[PDB]
């Protein structure tokens, strides 16, 4: 099973949100992460990506 | 909804804060003009009254 190692992931998390003083704001993000130790990457987790997202 | 209106009112709030500051302002300056304008005027008229009455 190949795992993409030393690619670069995206990943972009945007939503509608609450402030602190009872205020709405629309927020959003991105995030880019790499992937070790392949074999946590693929026998933990269903989907890591989606977890993490 | 209810919230999007409150945001709005109170940003509505500072924007008639500022008009409404800015119009005081205005009427101010616009007094003080015509209060010059009169002053002018009636010195005017009492030299004018001071010259008929050599005359």
């Amino acid at each position: 099973k190949p795992v993409n190692v030393e690619a670069v992931r995206e990943l972009a998390a945007s939503g509608v949100m609450l402030t602190s003083d009872e205020n709405v704001v629309r927020v959003e993000m991105n995030v880019q992460y790499r992937v070790t130790n392949p074999e946590k990457y693929l026998y933990s987790v269903t989907s890591p990506d989606d977890s993490l997202r | 909804e209810a919230i999007y209106n409150r945001m709005r009112a109170e940003r509505e709030a500072v924007a008639r804060r500022h008009r409404s500051q800015g119009q005081e302002e205005a009427e101010k300056l616009r007094a003080t003009a015509d209060y010059e304008v009169t002053r002018t005027l009636a010195e005017a008229e009492r030299q004018g009254r001071i010259m008929r009455g050599e005359g």
